[PDB]
């Protein structure tokens, strides 16, 4: 089963897919190809929870039910700046305007 | 996969597969006019939804597996319509 | 007309399978080519129906007349029954364009009197009012033949 993800750090969001059976480390390899930071300089999160390299995405709760093309699941990403890791930070998207009267 | 970067008006960077972005004739023209594009007029809450659409469309075109509704929140519907018209998506 | 049912009088048993979240309106093209509506199908329900070889059907959203697919195409023609097996008509959402999908949602939220009040380019205003319509679609489909 394919799972559909948004990998998010600060103001960066990667749309990609992966196998349910693929590992956190293998997702870091994806991120490495794109953002040019090695797995070992990366932390990945589900919500606030650090994910272990060797675990599958399924075991971390990314399933076909929850990680859909039209509603992908979010993986948090933090980089190790030189020595130590930054705190996980993710900028929210902008706020929609108020519904117009004729739409309320 | 080769990737391209799509940047919203508020500076959010959406990184998507190249193959997905060329679904849009407008974006293809903007990239061959580089692998980054800036959208002065599309905020992140709209452009994020556009990227989900690419994923959705590529997954379900020519699929016998029953297709689910592409969801659009009312609050963003109006701006997404304008973006879709510009992007011809 | 060009798109019309042939009056074969050869029974063909059919299952209308609604695999969409829409209320489905089946539409039979009668022997003059005029669209005739049939009773609606709730989301996720099925119905055994008696039709005929060479008859033409298309399927819409009952509320909005948005186009739906049947066996991954627009028109369904019942064929020969093998071993008394009814023909399955799988009714599905198309992949709407992002634009058409937005148009659907905006039309669902805004009374047509108020379209002109929305803050959009005029060309998009003309697009909202030009609703999906069976009569429109048969002209297109007839010419593409
Ligand atoms: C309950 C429900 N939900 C969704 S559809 C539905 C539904 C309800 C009733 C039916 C009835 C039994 N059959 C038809 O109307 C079929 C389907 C299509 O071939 C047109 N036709 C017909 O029966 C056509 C049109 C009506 C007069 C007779 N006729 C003939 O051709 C002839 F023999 C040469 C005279 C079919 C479906």
């Amino acid at each position: 089963m394919d799972v559909f993800l948004m990998i998010r750090r600060h103001k960066t969001t990667i749309f990609t897919d992966a196998k349910e059976s693929s590992t956190v480390f293998e997702l870091k390899r994806i991120v490495e190809g794109i953002l040019k930071r090695p797995p070992d300089e990366q932390r990945l999160y589900k919500d606030d929870q650090l994910l272990d390299d060797g675990k599958t995405l399924g075991e971390c709760g990314f399933t076909s039910q929850t990680a859909r093309p039209q509603a992908p699941a979010t993986v948090g990403l933090a980089f190790r700046a030189d020595d130590t890791f930054e705190a996980l930070c993710i900028e929210p998207f902008s706020s929609p305007p108020e519904l117009p009267d004729v739409m309320k | 996969m080769m990737y391209v970067k799509l940047i919203s008006s508020d500076g959010h960077e959406f990184i998507v597969k190249r193959e997905h972005a060329l679904t849009s004739g407008t974006i293809k023209a903007m990239l061959s006019g580089t692998n980054e594009v800036n959208f002065r007029e599309i905020p992140s809450h709209v452009l994020s939804k556009v990227c989900m659409y690419f994923t959705y469309k590529v997954r379900y075109t020519n699929s016998s597996t029953e297709i689910p509704e592409f969801p659009i929140a009312p609050e963003i519907a109006l701006e997404l319509l304008m973006a879709a018209n510009f992007l011809d998506c | 007309p060009v798109l019309r049912s042939v009056n074969s009088r050869e029974p063909s048993q059919v299952i209308f399978c609604n695999r969409s979240p829409r209320v489905v309106l089946p539409v039979w093209l009668n022997f003059d080519g005029e669209p005739q509506p049939y009773p609606t199908l709730p989301p996720g329900t099925g119905r055994r129906i008696h039709s005929y070889r060479g008859h033409l059907w298309l399927f819409r959203d009952a509320g909005t007349h948005d186009g739906l697919l049947v066996n991954q195409t627009e028109l369904f023609v019942p064929s020969l029954n093998v071993d008394g097996q009814p023909i399955f008509a799988n009714i599905t959402l198309p992949v709407y364009t992002l634009k058409e999908r937005c148009l659907q949602v905006v039309r669902s939220l805004v009374k047509p009197e108020n379209y002109r009040r929305l803050d959009i380019v005029r060309s998009l205003y003309e697009d909202l009012e030009d609703h999906p319509n069976v009569q429109k679609d048969l002209e297109r489909l007839t010419q593409e033949r």
